[PDB]
């Protein structure tokens, strides 16, 4: 029966103001508790604040200094403003209903991903990692770029066996960082060649480079 | 003030029973109701227990809640595991006009043999040492379940700064991988005799080392 | 449905000026009235609020023969014991709930009302009995408890103790040693007609359709 539908601008940059809206279908605001909840990427749930039955606000004291929740009863609609955002405000945001003060969150909106980032397009730069192990596991660091994706091939594409690209780390500075490794039948020059080979279409930056013992 | 804490991850093979704890601190957990939510990846949470013992309509009788006013603890039991029970589980309660959530527990339903993280570590690249930079690269692969954690120890000291690290993610062969990057100047790299990466995984531990 | 009128006396229970000692707990009987439980269950004032055998989501549309409100003062640490199947000096010797209790336990901290500097010794509890209370029993007996093997003369002495202690409620006590005022609501159905019911909601009156 009751449905929560939410929308708002997801991509933002530091010191902007977030502005999310949630609307209720098949039901009405007046008898129930309505909350905003967020979930940072790879982290647990945090409750931001609520509207009670009849429309008074209550806020989490950690966010109370910069947050504002309000209802437009003419539209069965309510909203979150969260002012002067930082990269730490990057999360999925849910509106949710609760039936009484201490009850369960019984209905949830579909979520809305908010990304707070100043970043602009930047091609990768590449830094070789010298070989390791008896079987040769040898590596290559693709240290700072934005946005995703990237490709970190080897030997001009001649070496597609034993390759491992890890997932990229989104750093605190808003740029990504990536390692590619290949494990090879062990030799210094007995492989077809010995190069790490990057292409980055968001900038068209392309670095083809040697990887070898020190 | 009041806080709920849960283990980061739990695992058992299908057909077994698991208990997820949720411990109260700076207050007593029995004073108000406890809910439990399941969250399957890329979707909103759903309640599986809605007052300390009580299960919603359409939730399997395999899920049961309990509470203990002597241990200051709640717990969720899932009995007769299925591979569909693999999700995050969050406990929640009310105190002092705030809704508090526990940190969440990843449950994995153990559909493969346990495997230790294979780990690789590299020195900072000379092309960083040229122009005043350095990245130590610690890489983690082929662990199961997907539950590693990482630390860095220099030659004989915890470094713990500029140490950004992925969440664990799936791999070809259906096991998991992760990576961690430790950030230095070439001088701070020379300041220590060696550097080491420690990885720890469901009680087990791996250690690996490089040096200038 | 008719106008919401004749609301139950919960204000006389929860906002009484003077509460009981836990050994001599008061009981009020609530009957023949409209119980809006919403003014209780979604109040932010209470430190403890929970119900047994009923969800608050299913109050306001249930009916009962009678409701009893039982009320007293205890330490904040002892509020733990006011639940089904518990044990300790309060549960064992002062106020016992059934294991199959249907009802709500509500409590709030009251060190602003009924604690004072140099202590408020006007609140007491039984420290001793020859046996545990049965459910909803009270015992206001004052007879000196013979604790040891020696036959007591009926007056205080070695191995023979006065049965009530008093709470040392200083305003600076740690949170577990503060006073808490407690109300236990017990709900019952007999073969008599129901007399306590939740408020009946009404729509507007539409005509010619
Ligand atoms: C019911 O309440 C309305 C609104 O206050 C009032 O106008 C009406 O006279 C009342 N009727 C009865 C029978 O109490
Ligand atoms: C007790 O008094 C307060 C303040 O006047 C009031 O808000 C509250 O509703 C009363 N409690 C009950 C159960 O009536």
């Amino acid at each position: 029966q009751v449905q929560l539908q939410q929308w708002g601008a997801g991509l933002l940059k530091p010191s902007e103001t977030l502005s999310l809206t949630c609307a209720v279908y098949g039901g009405s605001f007046s008898g129930y508790y309505w909350s905003w909840i967020r979930q940072p990427p790879g982290k647990g749930l945090e409750w931001i604040g609520e509207i009670n039955h009849s429309g008074s606000t209550n806020y989490n004291p950690s966010l109370k200094s910069r947050v504002t929740i309000s209802v437009d009863t003419s539209k069965n609609q309510f909203s979150l403003k969260l002012s002067s955002v930082t990269a730490a405000d990057t999360a999925v945001y849910y509106c949710a209903r609760r039936w009484w003060l201490r009850g369960a969150f019984d209905i949830w909106g579909q979520g809305t991903t908010v990304t707070v980032s100043s970043a602009s397009t930047k091609g990768p730069s590449v830094f070789p990692l010298a070989p390791s192990g008896g079987t040769a596991a040898l590596g290559c660091l693709v240290k700072d770029y934005f946005p995703e994706p990237v490709t970190v091939s080897w030997n001009s594409g001649a070496l597609t066996s034993g390759v491992h690209t890890f997932p990229a780390v989104l750093q605190s500075s808003g740029l990504y960082s990536l390692s590619s490794v290949v494990t090879v039948p062990s030799s210094s020059l007995g492989t077809q060649t010995y190069i790490c080979n990057v292409n980055h279409k968001p900038s068209n930056t392309k670095v083809d480079k040697r990887v070898e013992p020190k | 003030n009041f806080m709920l804490t849960q283990p980061h991850s739990v695992s058992a093979s299908p057909g077994k029973t698991v208990t997820i704890p949720c411990t109260g601190s700076s207050g007593n957990i029995a004073s108000n109701y406890v809910q439990w939510y399941q969250q399957r990846p890329g979707s909103a949470p759903t309640t599986v227990i809605y007052e300390d013992n009580q299960r919603p309509s359409g939730v399997p009788d395999r899920f049961s809640g309990s509470i203990d006013s002597s241990s200051n603890s709640a717990s969720l039991t899932i009995s007769g595991l299925k591979t569909e029970d693999e999700a995050d589980y969050y406990c929640q309660s009310y105190d002092n006009n705030i809704q508090v959530f526990g940190g969440g527990t990843k449950l994995t339903v153990l559909g493969q043999p346990k495997a230790a993280p294979s780990v690789t570590l590299f020195p900072p690249s000379s092309e960083e040492l040229q122009a005043n930079k350095a990245t130590l690269v610690c890489l983690i692969s082929d662990f199961y379940p997907g539950a590693v954690t990482v630390a860095w120890k220099a030659d004989s000291s915890p470094v713990k700064a500029g140490v950004e690290t992925t969440t664990p993610s799936k791999q070809s062969n259906n096991k998991y991988a992760a990576s961690s990057y430790l950030s230095l100047t070439p001088e701070q790299w020379k300041s220590h005799r060696s550097y080491s990466c420690q990885v720890t995984h469901e009680g087990s531990t791996v250690e690996k080392t490089v040096a200038p | 449905f008719p106008n919401i009128t004749n609301l139950c006396p919960f204000g006389e229970v929860f906002n009484a000026t003077r509460f009981a000692s836990v050994y001599a707990w008061n009981r009020k009987r609530i009957s023949n009235c409209v119980a809006d439980y919403s003014v209780l269950y979604n109040s932010a004032s209470f430190s403890t609020f929970k119900c047994y055998g009923v969800s608050p989501t299913k109050l306001n549309d249930l009916c009962f023969t009678n409701v009893y409100a039982d009320s007293f003062v205890i330490r904040g640490d002892e509020v733990r014991q006011i639940a089904p199947g518990q044990t300790g000096k309060i549960a064992d010797y002062n106020y016992k709930l059934p294991d199959d209790f249907t009802g709500c336990v509500i409590a709030w901290n009251s060190n602003n009302l009924d604690s004072k500097v140099g202590g408020n010794y006007n609140y007491l509890y039984r420290l001793f009995r020859k046996s545990n209370l049965k459910p909803f029993e009270r015992d206001i007996s004052t007879e000196i408890y013979q604790a040891g093997s020696t036959p007591c003369n009926g007056v205080e002495g070695f191995n023979c103790y006065f049965p009530l202690q008093s709470y040392g409620f200083q305003p600076t006590n740690g949170v577990g040693y503060q006073p808490y005022r407690v109300v236990v609501l017990s709900f019952e159905l007999l073969h008599a007609p129901a007399t306590v019911c939740g408020p009946k909601k009404s729509t507007n009156l539409v005509k010619n359709k």
